[PDB]
């Protein structure tokens, strides 16, 4: 993919919003880019609720490294579009703007697709209760005095 | 000519002749004496409730 | 007396004119030169195996 | 088909939006074309969720090859229309535009037709459970001691 850094995601979001692009004649101040990177970091931290939210492979930059822009986001190829669409939606209010309906629909669809695989992996059935017998059909379990399921 | 060979030939013919009936009778004895869940070929796959 | 490889006792003559084994049969017959014998448990195996499954 | 490259898809999408065409007097900057191919690629990666999404035969370009535009997309003849209609819908917000109703309807129909065959192929019935008997009617299985279905 050509989108390999956090700043690349920021530029993609700004191009989606029409605020700035590599084709326009006036591009935003680097402070605006830093603010957008901060918004992206905050959003990603909110999504990734310390491992109990949306898993994306995003790499959170440290304070020791000076430039937050320039580090690889670490996202997979299938996750970039959703991330930068949601970023455009989130940073639209900064410029007294409002993301168009297509951007909002794409952001919703991308977030759903982002969480689809994790939701599939988290649909785990609980084990048998501790008060449930194994049954006489399980000859191996019954010969070894395992009459009831362990549980937990 | 060999006595052992003739005895074994007769025994093998008789054993192969009545294979299906013997298998069904042994299955009936196991079903009615040991367990109705005659699942020996594949039982060590996962643990699920099997009641008799 | 025989094993799979040798004969231990060869032709020990025993008393009687008949083989001393007496068999007892239930429902016995021949289908196509193939002896078939059945008791009471065989035909109930399919239904019972279902009843065990559903109840499980 | 005359649409054999990613840039051909981008040009078709731009023509469908009325932004640029081979008949107009002003065509978009090549940077705009590069930005569109970066969205085709992001959209294609989002659709193709590492093989668990929409299968189309699209070939993803590698970084080593410099020009992303110029490589054959690898799509089938029946996928091109859907792909470039969805691309036009996705890149419309870049130019402060909104795709007309016909374009959106065609994109929906094309995506549905794109996933139709894969959905047909993925409607597979699960095997018999491990606790289900084969039955005495299956003489071959019963004679070979296969009284129960394997499962899994």
């Amino acid at each position: 993919m050509q989108i390999k850094t956090k700043g690349d995601l920021v530029r993609a979001a700004l191009r989606k919003l029409g605020v700035a692009s590599d084709a326009t004649l006036t591009d935003v101040e680097p402070q605006s880019m830093q603010d957008a990177v901060d918004d992206l970091e905050a959003m990603m931290a909110e999504w990734y609720q310390d491992g109990k939210g949306i898993i994306t492979g995003y790499v959170f930059s440290d304070d020791e490294n000076p430039p937050a822009e320039g580090d690889d986001h670490g996202l997979r190829s299938s996750a970039v579009s959703a991330v930068f669409h949601n970023l455009a939606c989130r940073i639209a209010p900064d410029y007294a703007l409002e993301a168009t309906a297509k951007i909002i629909a794409t952001a919703k669809y991308g977030k759903e697709l982002l969480y689809k695989q994790t939701a599939i992996s988290r649909a785990k059935r609980a084990p048998y209760p501790s008060r449930m017998p194994t049954g006489s059909g399980n000859s191996f379990a019954n010969l070894n005095e395992w009459h009831y399921f362990p549980g937990e | 000519e060999n006595r052992l060979e003739s005895i074994l030939s007769r025994f093998d013919a008789d054993w192969t002749a009545s294979d299906e009936a013997r298998r069904e009778a042994k299955n009936d004895l196991f079903f009615s004496r040991v367990s109705q869940w005659d699942d020996w070929l594949s039982q060590y796959t996962t643990l699920q409730y099997r009641g008799q | 007396i025989i094993t799979c490889t040798a004969v231990l006792k060869d032709k020990q003559l025993i008393a009687g004119e008949h083989i001393p084994i007496v068999p007892v049969f239930g429902e016995w017959g021949f289908v196509e030169d193939k002896e078939v014998y059945e008791g009471v448990v065989r035909l109930t195996k399919d239904g019972q195996r279902l009843r065990n499954m559903i109840m499980s």
